[PDB]
């Protein structure tokens, strides 16, 4: 499920597009998993183990991260394709 | 035998299935008041985890 | 396939 069924769900998304003219586009193309990694209240991360997530009522869980392109037309093909990673 | 695999499958298709429907929402109230959107913004993770 | 991060690569974003 993680090394498959994850990215194959995400790309068999439809790209979202947006139009007021200004249309925008958006992709998602790589995915993303950390460790399982607790992050503090002053949000440093740090290696969860196991047993801390029993004791401390913790969920074991990772954080999940998608590369997004973004690309902009406005009414002229000039389009601006950003793209975020790690998101 | 639905096993974990395709049972979480199925509820990530639909989180993310809400996912995209939010940030549709976000992006849709910030182009029509005539001003592009943050992407960081946009999403809310607590939608999926 | 999915790749995997190390923990050095996570930015601390979750903090700001």
């Amino acid at each position: 499920f993680i090394q498959m069924s994850v990215q194959r769900i995400v790309e068999d998304a439809p790209p979202i597009d947006l139009q007021a003219p200004p249309r925008y586009l958006l992709k998602f193309e790589q995915i993303y998993l950390s460790k399982p990694t607790h992050w503090e209240r002053d949000g440093a991360p740090s290696p969860m183990m196991p047993n801390e997530a029993r004791l401390r009522n913790l969920t074991y869980s990772a954080p999940l991260y998608v590369d997004i392109t973004k690309t902009v037309i406005k009414e002229g093909e000039e389009q601006l394709q950003t793209q975020h990673q790690k998101t | 035998l639905d096993l974990a695999g395709p049972l979480l499958a199925f509820l990530f298709r639909g989180m993310f299935k809400n996912l995209l429907k939010e940030v549709r929402i976000y992006a849709q109230k910030f182009i029509d008041r005539g001003k592009d959107f943050n992407l960081e913004l946009a999403i809310k993770t607590r939608i999926i985890s | 396939g999915v790749k995997l991060l190390d923990i050095s690569e996570l930015d601390m974003v979750g903090a700001g």
